[PDB]
This record gives C-alpha cells, structure tokens and sequence, in this order.
C-alpha cells in the first residue's frame, strides 16, 4: 500500500502468525514514560486515579488519591481482546489493577454501569427490597477511546469455575468432563460446527432428556455447598454466607435478564472471596443480541446451572429466589417510564450492536418486558427479529414456545402479567428446557 | 484453657465441640462398626434426655449441643421436636435450622413433615417465610390451607390467616387423608402468632384458647410448656387493660409451691412477675423480680454469639420494656412525687 | 454500672439503641484450617485447631470487664501466639509468603498492638517486651521477606494514622525507631539496599503521609520522624 | 547372653505400640510442597551379573 479485498487478509495473515506479545520494557513499562517520570511536584498536573468520582449528589472534595508513583507490572490473559492487567499507584502508595481492554466503546458499558447505579438506587427506594437490604455491586470501567477502553479489577476475587474446580478432585473433574464434551452433548443428540444446527433441527425431547440425564451425571454435585463449607467457618455463618450470596446471584440473573445480557460461559460471574459476593462481567452483548446478532443459542434468561439446585437440598429455587424475583419486579412495574428515559441517552451509542435494524426496537423490547411480557413471547419475537432464516428457526421458537405441557402452558402468561407468573415463566419454561433441548457448549450446562 | 473455660461459656463450648470432634475422629481407629453404633446410640439417647430434661436452655450450652451433633451423621438420628423448642426459646433458630437441615439431607410421602414442619416453624419465627412456600409447594403443604395463611401472614396481615387456622383445626373430614398431630400443632402455633399479632384483646383471650381440649397443673404436657408464655401474656393484657381474674394470679402462686415451675417462671418472665406484683402494688417483690430479670438478661446477652444480630434485636426490646418499668418503680413515690410537678 | 447502662439503653428507646449494630461481621479468616494441635493422652491424640477460638479470644483479651478474666485472656493469648509462631517455623512454604499462617498475622497484629499500649501495666509489660522480642524476630535477614512487610505495615498504620489512643499512637512510632534501628543492627547492607524494606521506603511513605490531607497521617508522620531522629542523626 | 541384648530389646520395643504416636509420623509436613505417590520394592532370586541380551 502505498495507496488504498481479500489481498487485505492475505496480507494481515503474514504478520497474524508472528505476533502479539506485547512484552513492554520490564514490568515496570516504558511505554509509558510516565512510569519513571514527573513524581509529585509542579513540573505537571497530578493525575487523578481513573474514575475516582462518583457523583452522589454532593460535590466530591477532591483531596482523594491520584496517580503518584508506580509498581507496574505486566499480565495478559489470553482472553478475546488479551486484556492487560496493570498496577497504577497512587500517592498514597496503594495499588490498584486496572484490566486494560482492546480496542473497544465501552461507553455502552458505561450506560450499563449507571443503569446498574440507577436500579441499585431504585432498590434502595423501595420498600421490602430496603427493607431486606438488596444491592448490586459493581466497578469502573472507562473507554480510552472508540478503540480503546479500561476498566477496573476487583483484586479479590475467582472465577466460579475455578472456584468449584479446586474444592474437588480436580484430577477427577479434568478426567471426566475432558473425556465428555462433545459427545455426550454436542454429538450424542445428532451423532462439529455448523451441525449444531442440525442439532436443534434434529433434537427431540426423548433424546434431549436423556441427553441431560448423561451431562448431569458426567459431573459431581454440591462443589458449591463445597465451597461454601470450605468458606465458612460456623454452621450458621454458611447458612447466611448462602442465603447473601444466592440472594445476590438472584439479583444479577433478574437484572442482566432484563437488559438481555449474553452470558453463556461460568466466567461471565465472577465472586468476591471476603462476602462471597457474585459479579457479572464481560458486558457489550445486550438484548438479546446472540440471540439475534449470533447464531449461537441463548435462549436462556440466565445462568442457572446444576450447582445453583444443589445449592442446598430444600431449596428448589421457588423459595428465596422466587420472593426475590418477586420484590424486584414488583419494585420495577414503576421503573420504565423512568428508566426509559435512562437507555436512549440519545439513542445510546446508535448502531452499537452492528459493530459488535435499530436499538430503538431493543429498548422497545426492554420497556414492553419491563411492563408484563411473556419471556417465551419476547424470545420467539427476538428470534424472529434478524434471526428468522436461520435454518431450524421453526424448531428454534417452538423450543421458546417449549414442547412440553409443563413447557407450553407458559403461553397463558403472556404479555402484561403478574411479576411471580412472570418468574416463574421464567425459571420454568426459559431456563430447563431449553437447556435440554438446545444449548450451547460454552454456556457448559452440566457445570 | 482450663482457666478461661469457667470463665466464658463461649470458649467452653467451642473447645468442648472441638475437643468432641476430634475424640469421636479418632475412636474409630481401634473400634468395631457395631461399637462405634452402640455408643452413637448411647450419645443420641443422652442427648435426648439433655434436650428434654432442660427446662433453662441456655444458649452457649445449647449451640453446642446442637453442633455437636450436626458434626456427625450418626448424631442426625437426634430427636427434632426437643432440639426445635429449646433453640426456639434460646434464640438458636439458626443452629437449629442448619442441624435439622443436615439431617434431613442426610436421611434424604416421608414423615420428614414433622422435621419440614419444625423447620418451618423454625423460619416463622426469624420472620423468614420465602423458604416456606418452596417448603409447602412441593409435596409438604398437604393442607394447601397452610400455604394460604402463610403467604397471608407474608403480608404482614394475620386476621385471615387466624381464621385458616380455626377452620383447618376445626377442618376434620380430611379427604386428602388427616394430617399428622405437627401440623396442626403448627396451626395452633401460627394462631396464637397471629393472635398475639392481633394484639387486641378479643384475639388476645382467643389467644388464651380456652385451655383447647381442656387444657404447673395447667403446663405440664410440652404443648402446654410452650402455650404458657402465651397463655399468661394474654391474661396479663387483660388484666392491665382493666381485667380482674386473679386466677392467672392464684395460678403463680400454686406455681411458687415447687422450684422448678417458679424457677423457669423468673427464667423468663420475671418481668411478668413485677408487673403482676405491681397490679397487686407489692413493689418489694416486684422489684426483686425485676432485678433477677435484669440480671438474667444481661447474662443471657453476654452468652449470646455476635453473628446472631437478629437474635441480639429480638433479645433489644426486653431493655426498652424493664426500663420503662424500672423507671416507674422508681419514680413510684420518692418524696410524695405526686404532690409536685415533675412532669420530665 | 452494668444496671446504669441497661437504664440507658431502654431509656434511649429501640430506635436509638438499634445504632449498637457489608462485611457482614465474619469472612473466617483463613480460607484453609490449620493450625493444628494434638492434644496428648496416654492412649490417643486428638487434634485441634487451635485458630477457632482466636476471633472470640481476641475480643475478649481486647474487650473485657473482669481483670481476672481479662488477664487470664490475654495470657492465654500470648501462650497461642508463641505457639503460632513456633509453628511457623517448619513448614512448607513455597505458595505465599506465609502460606500457614499470613491472614493471622493480619488479625493479630493490631490486637497485639492495642494489647502492648493499653492499660492495666500486667499486660503492657507482658506484651511490650514481647512485641519487641517479636521485632527483633521479625527483623531478621530470613525474617525480611513479604511477612516482615506485614507487620511493618500494620505498625505503621496502626496509630501513625490514628484518630484515638495517643500513647497507641507514640507506641508504635517508638516500635518503628526500635525495628529500623534492630534491622540496621543484625541486617547486611546488602538485604536493606536490595530489599525495599528500608529507610528509603520509610523516608516515602513519610513524606506522602504529611502530604497526605489528614491531621492522623502528618501527626503521625511527624511524631514518627522525632522517634527515629535520636539514632537518625547517627547516620552519615 | 548371646543373643540377651537383643531379646531385652524386644521386650522394650515390641511391648511400646500402645503409644498413640508410635503409629504416627514424628512430622506430619512435608518437606516442602510436592506429591509422594506409592512407592514398591521388588525381591527376587534374580541378582547382577545375570543379564547381557
């Protein structure tokens, strides 16, 4: 190119096999020279930490910390974008990790925190959800530029599948889910990419039980409640460490549910190790997008897997999660006509979704759910919106509509409904059978 | 060790428990199954008797009991009913909950209703209902009137739940079959909850039931121990309210005659005692009474663990109740208090 | 007393007295269990972790009426910590830098701070020289490496920035000139030059605490600063 | 008294087994972190000097 087709990927393919290890001069980086340069005097402006101000009403002082000195140091997980896990230090020499993204608008991802912030304030507002103290906890992200971002690290904390590998034989664990993968779910329904499709076009409810009676057996129970017991350290100390902690997952599957969140893999939530509080991450896919914008399946409303059953025997997921579903929807029959005016910022980052139709028709979704919807409706209809010639579609929004009686009778409560037949549509007909029937791998349904 | 265990009950039970778990570990290692069955069996029969043979349940020596025995399988075998009263009136509702819990799972309809009921019970009274509906939608509501008044107390509201209560007690063609004797002890239970909710002395002398069934003499089966904080705290309403019996009066007074109905009566209802003196104007017992109250709730609270904040908030409104009345005592009259005006 | 405060608390009613009671009060401190004791018998040996009973004793060899009971507390306390220590000695060692015991250090150590500046003197001079004794270990060429960190950090701090306890306060700057001048004393240049842990690093986090906005962090600083001079002076 | 020191031996060392800690290690930490799988022996008639195919 000395000035400006495919001649372009062959050319990015030269260079695509020799590449990405982005090792900057020591831990301590140069590519910042401000690793080593201006400490703390007038040769420069002091540099506040990122995203330091939270506006609560009242304006914020402004003594508190900024970016003083440095302890840097350089890790990169080999996730989508390799994220760059960094160490800003400030003046009151205390660290801080800082997960550096790619090329990325997180101001989608910005929307989504003050949302978060938003329900978080709702909740507090309302009258039993204060009154049983539920809250959301969340962090700072800030996007650098349209192709760059940051956001912050939680520095205390394991991924849930981690944290369930290591309190069991994970010799065990490796052994027989490694040997079962694609066989037992994803060839023992049909039998590779691509035949997914004729996966669900093929699947059937016989073979789709049986199919889920062989991933459940494939793995072991109770690692959760193992985890919990392994955490705790009094009988009723677990006992309130579980009730917080299912409380709070509850709280993330309603909310992300409702801002349609793609959140197929175990990593998407990721637990503090103090409280033992869950928290989502890995935002950018909303309304239903992978529904849609992937062929992949996510009819699902959330994460709901084996382990959070088995998170104690007499819990049957009707009990605490069902009253929390309960008073969060219940305080959310008043938020659209407020939170409306909250996701079309100005139309929100219009074509976000295309680079990563109209949002408008999500935030229409968002509002006519947030009213009373059916979730079998909204999946169907999501389906249907940029995903309908897809092969399979038919079987696709029957499995929606679900094929047992105790899957179709979802169909009484429909748009514009109670909050607890509105729940309980969704933890029946939304979460199990499709699970069942059409699932994807990644969302790892026997884990 | 030996020093600090006299010392705090707390540091006892807790190197107790240990110091347990760690003798149970290691019998095994030199004994047969069949030993090691016969002196579990030995251990269940024991605590049993500990549980039903307490009339004080005091609280660091129930805990551990409770641990002790949710450590070991072999202890699940334990008897529910005993354990969920005496948690239930020491404040242990969650120890109890946890133990009972682990029972039942170890031991995996099933006559599990009675520790399912006792578990439910065990949530009403932390106020914890949510649990209780997937308790009942399963297979354990049988009465699905249960379910009913149970979400109706949920709404904070009991009038209608008092009536589920009447009528399923008085409901006896039960075609779904009768249900066992815990459910309708848990229905009189809920009825007198919601009565005593319903503050307002018509439920207040439902509340006294009537003696139900016809019935220290009017105590002594383990129903009536536990209806008869409720049975005096009805009749004391009453009697403040304008009411003059004297029976429940006459009734503590046979109850001073032997220890140990009047022993657990300033156990837990010294205050009780002061009040009714005070309806009588004998301020010198009454004030004795509330001072061994004083004494026994402080007591109680310094035996109370941390963790268990609710526990400690239901044990908070006792300060503000013997207060007041210790203030009233003593202000009763001090210099001829009623010939001037004090009015702070 | 106990009667007078009982008064309080009903006459101030439920609404006020609710203000006595999110971390959520527990996160059981060590993740793991360990430190282990069997205890001996002619016949058997039975085990037991010792570490259960630290956050109750704790509070209670803090917190305590009853100086009989409280002194047999502490006691029994400093019995424990000796033995902790002891045992960390003789471990394997290779995943943190006290994989057997580095949260405790966490818990304990502002309790055994508070506990060797407070009053009733039994348990000042049952601990003041304990915690030098303990510096003087903790100061050591093997001693210098990421658990030393702890407890230098937590003894700076501790009352360096401090709302309450004064003589908490000048305590622990007292500790901090008695370990920078212990670490001179027993240590090679060679660790204090290569290791951060030296007065440089102190010379930091002094000069960022008077910057700091804070009344707590300068005073401390400054206060901290006069201890060290009378033997600070003595260095070229 | 050929063998007597070894018989009053045995009369001191095969009595002491009632000792709790007799069938317990004199350190229960490894020597540093690693995994110490089974190890066998193997006995036979079968000695060097033996074996060149």
């Amino acid at each position: 190119f000395g000035k400006g087709s495919d001649f372009n990927d062959i050319t990015n393919m030269l260079l695509l096999k020799m590449n990405k290890d982005s090792k900057p001069p020591g831990n301590l980086k140069e590519c910042s020279p401000w690793m080593s340069d201006f400490k703390v005097e007038f040769l420069r402006n002091e540099l506040e930490i990122p995203g330091q101000y939270d506006g609560r009403g009242k304006p914020l002082p402004e003594y508190h910390v900024r970016i003083a000195g440095f302890d840097e140091r350089v890790t990169v997980m080999a996730s989508l974008r390799r994220p760059k896990r960094i160490i800003i230090r400030g003046h009151d020499e205390r660290e801080h990790p800082f997960l550096v993204k790619g090329g990325e608008d997180l101001r989608q991802d910005q929307r989504v925190e003050q949302l978060f912030q938003v329900m978080n304030g709702i909740l507090a507002q309302d009258s039993a959800c204060s009154q049983r103290a539920l809250q959301l906890r969340t962090y700072s992200v800030v996007p650098m530029t349209s192709r760059l971002g940051l956001i912050e690290w939680l520095e205390n904390t394991v991924t849930l599948k981690d944290l369930l590998l290591n309190t069991m034989s994970q010799e065990e664990k490796a052994a027989y889910l490694s040997d079962p993968r694609a066989p037992p779910c994803e060839y023992k329904d049909w039998l590779d990419v691509g035949a997914y499709m004729l996966m669900y076009k093929g699947a059937n409810r016989t073979e789709t039980v049986t199919s889920f009676r062989k991933r459940e057996s494939k793995v072991p129970a109770d690692l959760l409640k193992r985890a919990f017991v392994r955490m705790s350290t009094s009988p009723e100390a677990f006992l309130a460490l579980r009730s917080h902690f299912a409380s709070s997952h509850a709280l993330i599957c309603i909310s992300h549910w409702i801002l349609g969140i793609g959140d197929r893999h175990l990593n998407n939530f990721m637990v503090a190790m103090e409280t033992g509080g869950v928290i989502g991450i890995d935002f950018g896919h909303a309304f239903g997008s992978a529904t849609q914008f992937l062929p992949v399946p996510e009819l699902m409303p959330f994460r709901l897997t084996r382990q959070f059953i088995n998170l104690m025997l007499p819990m049957k997921e009707t009990g605490l999660m069902y009253s929390i579903m309960v008073h969060a929807l219940r305080a959310f029959r008043s938020d659209p006509g407020l939170l409306t005016n909250t996701m079309d910022v100005f139309v929100k980052e219009p074509s976000f979704d295309w680079k990563n139709w109209y949002p408008r028709q999500k935030i229409c979704y968002a509002k006519r759910k947030l009213a009373g919807a059916n979730p079998a409706v909204i999946t169907c209809d999501e389906l249907l919106l940029g995903h309908e010639k897809a092969p399979a579609f038919r079987d696709y929004v029957a499995v929606a509509r679900g094929s047992k009686d105790h899957n179709i009778r979802a169909q009484e409560p429909e748009s514009g409904l109670s909050e607890e037949t509105q729940v309980k549509c969704l933890m029946d007909q939304a979460t199990d059978p499709n699970i069942l029937g059409r699932t994807w791998e990644g969302w790892e349904p026997w884990m | 060790l030996q020093a600090v265990a006299q010392r705090d009950p707390i540091i006892a039970k807790q190197l107790f428990s240990s110091l347990f778990s760690g003798i149970l570990k290691e019998m095994d290692k030199f004994k047969t199954l069949s030993e090691k069955n016969n002196i579990t069996q030995k251990l269940l029969q024991d605590f049993n008797r500990f549980l039903n043979t307490t009339f004080s349940f005091f609280p660091p020596f129930v805990s551990c009991i409770q641990d002790i025995s949710c450590q070991h399988a072999a202890l699940l075998s334990l008897d529910p009913a005993a354990v969920s009263a005496g948690c239930l009136a020491s404040l242990q509702q969650p120890v109890g909950i946890r133990l009972l819990e682990e029972a039942l799972l170890r031991l995996l309809l099933p006559p599990d209703v009675l520790r399912w009921v006792e578990l439910a019970k065990l949530y009403r009274s932390i106020g914890e209902y949510d649990v209780l509906r997937g308790i009942f939608t399963s297979e354990i509501g049988t009465k699905q009137i249960t379910q009913s008044a149970l979400l109706a107390e949920a709404r904070s509201d009991y009038s209608e739940a008092a009536k589920q209560y009447d009528e399923a007690l008085n409901k006896q063609d039960w075609v779904d079959g009768e249900p066992t004797e815990a459910e309708k002890d848990f229905w009189e239970l809920a009825s007198l909850d919601c009565y005593n909710h319903l503050a307002e002395w018509k439920s207040l002398e439902y509340c006294s039931t009537a003696s139900i069934d016809s019935e220290k003499i009017w105590s002594e089966p383990f129903y009536q121990e536990t209806y008869l904080p409720y049975m005096i705290r009805s009749k004391l309403k009453l009697l403040l309210q304008g009411e003059a019996d004297q029976s429940l009066l006459t009734f503590i007074d046979k109850a001073m005659h032997g220890e140990l109905q009047k022993a657990i009566l300033e156990l837990h209802y010294s205050q009780e005692l002061s009040l009714l003196y005070l309806l009588q104007d004998d301020v010198d017992r009454a004030k004795y009474y509330i001072q061994n109250g004083i004494q026994s709730f402080m007591q109680n609270y310094s035996s109370i663990d941390v963790l268990l904040h609710q526990s400690r908030l239901t044990k908070l409104q006792s300060v503000q109740a013997l207060t007041e009345i210790q203030e009233f005592i003593s202000f009763i009259s001090k210099q001829g208090n009623l010939s001037s005006q004090v009015p702070l | 007393i106990r009667i007078r405060v009982v008064q309080m608390l009903g006459s101030l009613g439920g609404q006020i007295n609710k203000n006595l009671l999110m971390m959520k009060s527990y996160v059981a401190w060590d993740r793991e269990k360990r430190l282990s004791f069997a205890v001996p018998f002619r016949e058997m040996k039975p085990v037991i972790f010792l570490d259960v009973f630290l956050p109750r004793v704790t509070e209670l060899a803090l917190t305590a009426s009853d100086r009989q009971t409280k002194v047999a507390a502490c006691e029994l306390l400093h019995s424990m910590v000796m033995f902790m220590l002891g045992k960390a000695t003789q471990m394997p060692e290779g995943g943190q830098g006290a994989p057997p015991m580095y949260q405790l250090y966490k818990r304990t150590f502002p309790v055994l701070l508070r506990l060797a500046c407070d009053v009733d003197q039994v348990t000042r001079q049952l601990y003041e020289p304990l915690v030098m004794q303990l510096i003087h270990w903790f100061t050591n060429n093997k001693k210098f490496e990421s658990q030393d960190t702890v407890a230098l950090l937590e003894a700076i701090l501790d009352g360096i920035v401090d709302p309450v306890d004064s003589t908490l306060r000048d305590f622990c700057g007292r500790c901090i000139r008695e370990f920078l001048k212990w670490s001179i004393k027993q240590i090679t240049p060679q660790q204090q030059e290569k290791s951060p842990v030296n007065t440089k690093s102190l010379f930091k986090r002094l000069y960022s605490l008077a910057l700091h906005p804070n009344a707590f962090k300068r005073l401390g600083a400054s206060l901290a600063f006069n201890n060290i001079y009378r033997e600070f002076r003595e260095e070229e | 008294e050929v063998h007597f020191l070894s018989l009053a031996t045995n009369f001191l060392l095969e009595m002491t087994s009632m000792s709790p800690d007799y069938p317990n290690p004199m350190f229960e930490h490894p020597l540093s972190e690693c995994e110490f799988q089974e190890y066998t022996i193997d006995s036979d008639w079968r000695f060097r000097s033996t074996v060149l195919t």
